Formats: structure tokens, sequence, C-alpha cells
RNA sequence: UUCGGAGAUACUCGAGUGGCGAACGGGUGAGUAACACGUGGGUGAUCUGCCCUGCACUUCGGGAUAAGCCUGGGAAACUGGGUCUAAUACCGGAUAGGACCACGGGAUGCAUGUCUUGUGGUGGAAAGCGCUUUAGCGGUGUGGGAUGAGCCCGCGGCCUAUCAGCUUGUUGGUGGGGUGACGGCCUACCAAGGCGACGACGGGUAGCCGGCCUGAGAGGGUGUCCGGCCACACUGGGACUGAGAUACGGCCCAGACUCCUACGGGAGGCAGCAGUGGGGAAUAUUGCACAAUGGGCGCAAGCCUGAUGCAGCGACGCCGCGUG
RNA sequence: GCUCGUAGGUGGUUUGUCGCGUUGUUCGUGAAAUCUCACGGCUUAACUGUGAGCGUGCGGGCGAUACGGGCAGACUAGAGU
């Protein structure tokens, strides 16, 4: 029972998003998460990125572990890169 | 086992306890042995079972008190008396029973029974 | 980096809740009972009433009478709940 | 189904815990008897034979180390009694 | 190399020991009348493995054994015996002394006390690994974090007085055990209380809430989908393992109901997806796949995933366009 | 049917007091989704999405004390003798 980040498919079938937070490995895919941080849409946008990158450095400070994507987004901010810097 | 003698019915059709009435196979027959038919009634019956009381049905006697002989020379004893309800077309009313029975089965003739049988003897 | 280690986390504690009310009786051994005074307001109608309780001020010596204000605060169960204790002896009784 | 080993593990673990467990009490059981004699000095020798003994099974996971810190504190306290 | 049988050499790997999880996830709402739920507080002697993080350790040994081989049993289920074997398995040495215990002390509490030093006792593991042949994987006790959970508590949320006397484990204390833990939780002794018309005990009815519907709103009705919480898993009971079980796919007992049998003796639990039957006015495809997402193991690739993700049936219901 | 009177309800003039109630402020809380509003996206709508609001409500802390309430006390017309 770990702290991780998911990506949460919210919205209508075939034009939904995914919206970030922090959650336990077990919880379901629409639990409480813990706190949003921000959203993220694979449309429009090539890889529309919409993160707050403000508390992902503290989350990650007490060691939650993001997934694959979370990962690539992260990057993308540069917020994984700044973070370990 | 004659008239006037009470006796548990070890089956799950709903009665508890009934009454010998008549035995059959002979006039003036006196008593039963381990595979003969016994018309009685019932006295005591389990609320909600498939017989109540004042029904009048055929049951076979699987258990005798009273020494047994068995051809070979071994006997058979009981703690208790009791009988099965059967339907008269080698029918048993019941799906299963409680406990043991006889061995001197072969002139009943009603080889389920002894198959529904948690342990002939 | 250091070769000792964290020294300690601030971590403010909570409280324990304190009512003022009567004493009833102290005849259970080293717990008295006390009426719990309050009042609250019908949730449509709005009047006030008052609502009385019933406590068990548990403590290891008695040092009141009948009738008595008494300051009572929660703590951990003990006996069939047991979680007001005496602290304040007041407004003693005539 | 095809999990058993999940069963027979069980088996094992809870077999050699309870016989640790029975000879703990055991050895208890010594001990409260030197409490009741008065030989003060053989239940020191238990007391550190139950050091060497309640811990290491606690170290195996057999407590979550409060039963030990229950009966060594409760019991040394004992003996301090006498 | 028999030319259709060998050499684990090995990528791989049935089977197997060991490790993780299998307690999440999925479903249903019978029971439950407030323990639960909601809300809000406490939780100083409440726990909290897998994550992050600072510290220390990261040593020395033994024996057995499954597997395998031989072998017995039974129809099978399934099992005995003998051989044979390693290990991050088991076991014994500390080779940490934070921490556990006791005494005493220091800083600092009323919130039943936290930090810190000394005195005496005092333990524990860990391991080694394959590999990118050293890139990496690791492993142990701790500090504190973080998560989650537990405990307790105020208040609130049906009907019935044609149920008003309920209560000796009850009420309170001492001591002891036990518990992750305060706690008549348990338990020896002692005391005789405790609840109650500011509705005891009892009956009936019912999963609760965010919320859905109505209504001008106050309120009423409702709490179905979705989401959170709680309980249940053929019925009942009990416990182990375990960081954490009531746990649908775990065992054991009891019981019911099905089934097998060589009749001796055994096996099973769709209130999980779909599906069948029944019931009834009535409620769906034995659908495709794991692409993304989600979860687990593993260094990872990779594996699994009837959850999520997509499809099929009914005008079953909203929205929207035609039938010039 | 009438009266009495218990619990409970209710309770005159007033000094000062406590500030429980109430009020005001502030912090936390009140999850998300849903609902209102405003934007934006699916060709529009429904729907989804963004944001604000709503979340009527609790605790903690902060000021006053009117009124109520409690305590301490007084006067007197109430009531009574």
């Amino acid at each position: 029972m770990a702290v991780k980040i998911k990506l949460t498919r919210l919205g209508k079938i075939r034009n939904p998003q995914y919206r970030v937070a922090v959650a336990d490995a077990r919880t379901r895919r629409d639990g409480r998460a813990i706190e949003v941080i921000g959203r993220y849409h694979p449309k429009e946008e090539p890889s529309l990125i919409e993160i707050n990158s403000e508390r992902a450095q503290y989350w990650l400070s007490v060691g939650a572990q993001p997934t694959e994507p979370v990962l690539k987004l992260l990057k993308i901010t540069g917020d994984w890169q700044k973070f370990k810097g | 086992i004659q008239q006037e003698s009470r006796l548990k019915v070890a089956d799950n059709t709903g009665a508890k306890e009934i009454l010998c009435i008549r035995v059959l196979g002979g006039s003036s027959r006196r008593y039963a042995g381990i595979g003969d038919v016994i018309v009685a009634t019932v006295k005591d019956a389990i609320p909600g079972g498939n017989v109540k009381r004042g029904d009048v049905v055929k049951a076979v006697v699987v258990r005798t008190v009273k020494e047994r002989r068995r051809p070979d020379g071994s006997y058979i004893k009981f703690d208790e008396n009791a009988a099965v309800i059967i339907k008269p077309d080698n029918d048993p009313r019941g799906t299963r029973i409680f406990g043991p029975v006889g061995r001197e089965l072969r002139e009943k003739r009603f080889m389920k029974i002894i198959s529904l049988a948690p342990e002939v003897l | 980096k250091g070769p000792k280690h964290t020294p300690r986390t601030p971590k403010p504690r909570g409280r324990r809740k304190t009512r003022i009310g009567y004493v009833v009786s102290d005849k259970m051994q080293k717990t008295i009972v006390v009426e719990l005074e309050d009042r609250m307001r019908h949730p449509l109608y709005g009047k006030i009433i008052r609502t009385t309780k019933k406590v068990k001020a548990h403590d290891e010596d008695s040092v009141a009478g009948i009738g008595d204000r008494v300051s009572l605060m929660e703590t951990r169960p003990l006996s069939a709940t047991k979680r007001w204790r005496l602290v304040e002896i007041l407004e003693k009784a005539k | 189904k095809s999990q058993q080993k999940r069963n027979r593990t069980n088996e094992r673990a809870r077999l050699r815990n309870k016989a640790v467990k029975s000879s703990l009490r055991t050895a208890v059981r010594a001990f409260r008897e030197a409490a009741h004699a008065g030989d003060k000095a053989k239940a020191a020798e238990l007391l550190a034979s139950t050091n060497r003994k309640l811990d290491k099974a606690a170290s195996k996971g057999v407590i979550h180390k409060n039963q030990a810190a229950n009966k060594k504190s409760a019991l040394a306290q004992a003996l301090n009694k006498l």
C-alpha cells in the first residue's frame, strides 16, 4: 500500500481527458484522490499537458511513485529533471 | 415388532415417529423382521414436511433391537428400532436416510435404500 | 549527510473538551456520577431547549460532595466508557 | 486450485510458531515458579534466556514486539517485587 | 550420433522449493436501529510490510528436506516408505545496541506525559545474486516522513407506550493476564450499583451518505446508476498464515443440497463476466481485445488482467435531424 | 366534569458579574463528480470540460455584550402574609 500517481480517464467516451492525481495503488481508477495536480489531454495539442508543477516536488519528496506516462509528462515539463537536479 | 409399537423414521420426509398398525406378508403375522413392511400412522411430524399427523403410510423395518440371526451365524443388534417410508411401487418417498441399515435386504428386493446407506452396517 | 539522525518532528497536540456540571453521586468507588447540562435548538422550530446527559467522573480521589459544580474532561476509556475525569472543584454546594 | 502451496507453507509456519510459543510459555512458567520459590538469581538467568528467546522470536516475526515489552517489563517488575 | 538415440552446454523451461500478491480489484444489499453511516473532534502506553529519506549493519556456521530416483496404496481421489539435493528456505553463534526491559538522572508536560544522558541486563538478522561478468539487483536494525487502517467520542439522521421496569460480567474498584492498544476485552477477589418517560428493555420496518425527483422555498419523497462508506459470500461456527482476512475462486468442523464411485470412499459452491433454469408484468451478447488506462511479479523486456477500455439487443430513456 | 399539584415549560424592576446561547471576525473543516453562474469542446444539443459560486453546516482562535441564560446581590408594584 504505497502512494502512486495515476491517470484517471474521465469524460465522454471518445473524447475523454486524464485527470492527474496522487493515489494509492490499492484504489480504483476513480477513487478519492489524495489531491489532483492538473490534467492531460491526448487530443487537440500533441500531448497536451496542463500541470501545476508545484506540489510534484513535495509528493515526490515524500516518495510518491509515478507510472510510465506520468514520468513522460514530468519530463516534458522538466519537473522530473528539475526536481532531480 | 408388532402393533402399538412406536419407532423412529430414519428418513428426510418430515415424519418423526410412527406407530405399527399391521405387518404384511401373511395373515395373523405376529412379528416383523428386517426387511418387512409395516403399515403405520404418524403421531409426531416435522411441521412443513410431506406427511402430516394422521397420514397412513407403509414403512420398511431396517433396524431391530432384538438380535436377528443372520445365516452364517453372526448376529446384528441395534440400539434402536427404526423404519423408512416407501411408496408402494419400490419408490422411497424421501431422498436419504439417517444412519445405517441392516443387510438382510435380498428379500426386500429394494436395492436403492441399500445404496442410499451412509453405511450398510 | 549527517552522522546522527533526525531530531524530532513538531506535532502539536489537540484538546480535551471540558464541561462544568453538577455533582450527582460518588457512590461507585473512585468515580462520580455527574449531570451533564447542555442546550440545543430544534432543527426546524428553533426553540432553545436544555439537554441533560449523564457521565462517569472517574477519579482516583473523590474530593467533592453533591451539588457542587465540577469541571470534567475527556480521556481514555477505563470501564463502561469512562471518559470523564474530575479536574476542578468550583462553586461548592450550600 | 493450484495454490495449495499457500496452505502447505502456512502449515509449516504455524507449526513452528506455536511450538516456539509453547516453549516460551514453558520458560515463563519456570520464571514465575522462581518468583514463587524466591530464587531470584535463577529467575535472573531464566530472564536472560527469555531475553535470548522472546526477542529472538520477535525478530523472527512472531510478534510485533509489544508482547515482549509487556512480558519482560512486567515480569522484571514482578522480580523487582520478588 | 542411434540416423532417430544421446550430451542442460545453453537461450529457454514443464514440474518443483523459495519470494510478492492472492485480504486490492469485481458483485450484492439479506441482516443490521446505530457498533455501523454522516459530520466533526481525540487517538500522550494505536498500528502502519511494499515508497521516499538520514543513519548503522551488510559477518562466522550446522543439519535436514521437497523436487528428482526406487517404491507402496486406491477405481480414482490421494497417499505411505525408502533413496537423493541446493538455496535470499530452516536452525544456532553477535560480530549494531538506535531500540526492548529495569534502576537512576537531565530538558520539558496535566493531555492517562514527551525528548535526552548514565547504570545493569539484553537480542535480531543480511545474502548473496545473476548480469550489461559488475551496468545492476540487492539484504538487516533504526530516525522521521508519507499513506492506509484501527480505537474512542460530541452531535445529527424511521415507527410503535395496545412494549415501562431493564440490569449480576450488569455497575465500580483492586490485582493479574491478554490485546497492535486504553479498556470487566478477559480474569481471581472485593463493593452494590448502573440505565430509564430529556423514552430503558422489547417489537416492527430498513444498508447509510454525497446525492436523485418534487417543490417557490421551507420541507416532502427517495437513496436506484455513478461515487464514498459499512456488512454478506450455500447456512452456521472457529482459527491459522499474514503488514493487513471474513476471504466469491483458502483450509478445518457442523449442516443442507447436487454429483462421482470398484459403493470402500470422495469432490463441489456463478449474490464475478457471459450463460441456463425458476420466479414473475418485465429487464441484454455463451461478443472482440488488452491499444491506452488500471493493478501485481520481475532489472527490464515480457506475462496475466470477463476490472477499466470497445462492440451487439430494446424508441428502455434524454438530446438532435429528416420523412421535401 | 372541576380543582390541586410533581417532572417539564415559563417566569417582574434592577446593580455588577460569567460570556454558556446568539452575533461579528479569522483559520481549518465542509472531497470529487453532480447543482447555479460564466467560459470553452464534441458539426448543435444532451453531454463532457474549465473556472467561479454553492457547499445553508461544525471545531479552533479572535472582540463586544445588547437580549436571553447562570452565578453574587438589591428594591418594590407582582404574588403572599
